[PDB]
């Protein structure tokens, strides 16, 4: 029953080693730039919003679940 | 709105989860604009994001 999880990293990493190759330029992981890209936008949550900052804080909210998630979780 | 801003700024320089108290401090301060927004009919946001929307720094 822990079988299954461990090839499943293998072929990850071939994918994800191939998308290194498939695309030779590469971002961060992890949710490393979700962080600042709430700050990113959050700061047009400063900037512009008519109603645009609940549009553009709630999206700045959304954009750090991903690491939100894993470490909350 | 710049008492949230403001406030705001001071938030996201803090740091852990006081920078996520200080952001949600800054969220209250706007419902008193927005209760003006009551009394004369005025639109929340379009009042209170757009109060935001005034600024070069923070003042």
């Amino acid at each position: 029953q822990f079988m299954e999880e461990t090839e499943r990293s293998l072929h990850d990493a071939i994918m994800i080693v191939r998308r290194a190759i498939k695309n030779d330029s590469v971002v961060a992981g992890g949710g490393a730039i979700e962080m600042e890209l709430s700050k990113y936008l959050r700061d047009y949550s400063r900037t512009i919003p008519g109603k645009q900052q609940l549009l553009i804080g709630a999206y700045a909210k959304a954009l750090e679940i991903i690491p939100r998630q894993l470490c909350d979780n | 709105a710049a008492l949230s801003i403001y406030l705001e700024n001071y938030a996201t320089s803090m740091g852990s989860r006081e920078q996520l108290a200080i952001a949600e401090f800054a969220r209250s301060l706007l419902v008193i604009p927005n209760t003006l927004a009551v009394n004369a009919a005025q639109d929340s946001t379009d009042l209170v994001a757009k109060l935001r929307a005034f600024h070069n720094e923070a003042q």
